[PDB]
Protein backbone atom coordinates (compact mmCIF):
# COMPACT_ATOMS: atom_id res chain seq x y z
CA UNK A 1 0.00 0.00 0.00
CA UNK A 2 1.28 3.49 1.02
CA UNK A 3 0.65 3.79 4.84
CA UNK A 4 0.84 -0.03 5.51
CA UNK A 5 3.38 -2.90 4.94
CA UNK A 6 1.59 -6.24 5.77
CA UNK A 7 1.00 -8.99 3.14
CA UNK A 8 -2.45 -10.68 3.09
CA UNK A 9 -4.56 -13.25 1.28
CA UNK A 10 -8.36 -13.35 0.83
CA UNK A 11 -10.37 -16.59 1.13
CA UNK A 12 -12.75 -17.88 -1.62
CA UNK A 13 -14.62 -20.75 0.20
CA UNK A 14 -15.20 -21.92 3.87
CA UNK A 15 -12.82 -24.41 5.63
CA UNK A 16 -13.05 -26.77 8.69
CA UNK A 17 -10.73 -29.11 10.70
CA UNK A 18 -13.21 -32.10 10.94
CA UNK A 19 -10.89 -34.55 12.86
CA UNK A 20 -7.77 -32.37 13.60
CA UNK A 21 -6.50 -29.49 15.88
CA UNK A 22 -3.76 -27.74 13.77
CA UNK A 23 -6.17 -26.62 10.94
CA UNK A 24 -7.35 -22.96 10.65
CA UNK A 25 -11.14 -22.60 9.95
CA UNK A 26 -12.80 -19.68 8.04
CA UNK A 27 -15.60 -18.60 5.60
CA UNK A 28 -15.64 -17.12 2.03
CA UNK A 29 -14.35 -13.48 1.70
CA UNK A 30 -12.32 -13.55 4.99
CA UNK A 31 -8.86 -11.95 5.54
CA UNK A 32 -5.79 -13.98 6.67
CA UNK A 33 -2.20 -12.75 7.28
CA UNK A 34 0.85 -14.91 6.39
CA UNK A 35 3.31 -16.26 9.04
CA UNK A 36 5.88 -17.95 6.61
CA UNK A 37 7.78 -16.54 3.54
CA UNK A 38 6.80 -19.79 1.63
CA UNK A 39 4.19 -22.64 1.81
CA UNK A 40 4.81 -26.32 2.87
CA UNK A 41 3.61 -29.02 0.40
CA UNK A 42 0.49 -26.85 -0.42
CA UNK A 43 -0.23 -25.88 3.24
CA UNK A 44 0.20 -22.25 4.38
CA UNK A 45 0.48 -21.09 8.01
CA UNK A 46 -1.40 -17.88 8.80
CA UNK A 47 -3.36 -15.80 11.34
CA UNK A 48 -7.03 -14.88 10.67
CA UNK A 49 -8.08 -11.20 11.15
CA UNK A 50 -11.63 -11.65 12.66
CA UNK A 51 -11.01 -14.85 14.75
CA UNK A 52 -7.21 -14.29 15.39
CA UNK A 53 -6.87 -18.09 15.18
CA UNK A 54 -3.71 -19.78 13.75
CA UNK A 55 -3.03 -23.10 11.97
CA UNK A 56 -2.12 -24.85 8.71
CA UNK A 57 -4.63 -24.39 5.82
CA UNK A 58 -4.76 -25.16 2.04
CA UNK A 59 -3.14 -22.19 0.19
CA UNK A 60 -5.51 -22.96 -2.78
CA UNK A 61 -8.57 -22.02 -0.55
CA UNK A 62 -7.17 -18.41 -0.77
CA UNK A 63 -5.96 -15.95 -3.46
CA UNK A 64 -3.56 -12.98 -3.48
CA UNK A 65 -5.60 -9.95 -2.26
CA UNK A 66 -4.28 -7.55 -4.91
CA UNK A 67 -4.90 -9.55 -8.17
CA UNK B 1 7.37 -21.93 16.84
CA UNK B 2 5.35 -23.24 13.82
CA UNK B 3 3.55 -26.62 14.51
CA UNK B 4 4.40 -29.78 12.43
CA UNK B 5 2.74 -30.27 9.02
CA UNK B 6 0.35 -33.27 8.35
CA UNK B 7 1.25 -36.56 6.58
CA UNK B 8 -0.92 -35.66 3.50
CA UNK B 9 -1.13 -32.87 0.81
CA UNK B 10 -3.56 -29.93 1.15
CA UNK B 11 -7.10 -30.09 -0.46
CA UNK B 12 -8.52 -27.82 -3.23
CA UNK B 13 -11.65 -25.61 -3.85
CA UNK B 14 -14.53 -26.88 -6.12
CA UNK B 15 -14.12 -26.81 -9.95
CA UNK B 16 -16.81 -24.45 -11.31
CA UNK B 17 -17.32 -21.87 -14.14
Amino acid sequence: GSHMKKQKVKTIFPHTAGSNKTLLSFAQGDVITLLIPEEKDGWLYGEHDVSKARGWFPSSYTKLLEE
Amino acid sequence: HIPPAPNWPAPTPPVQN
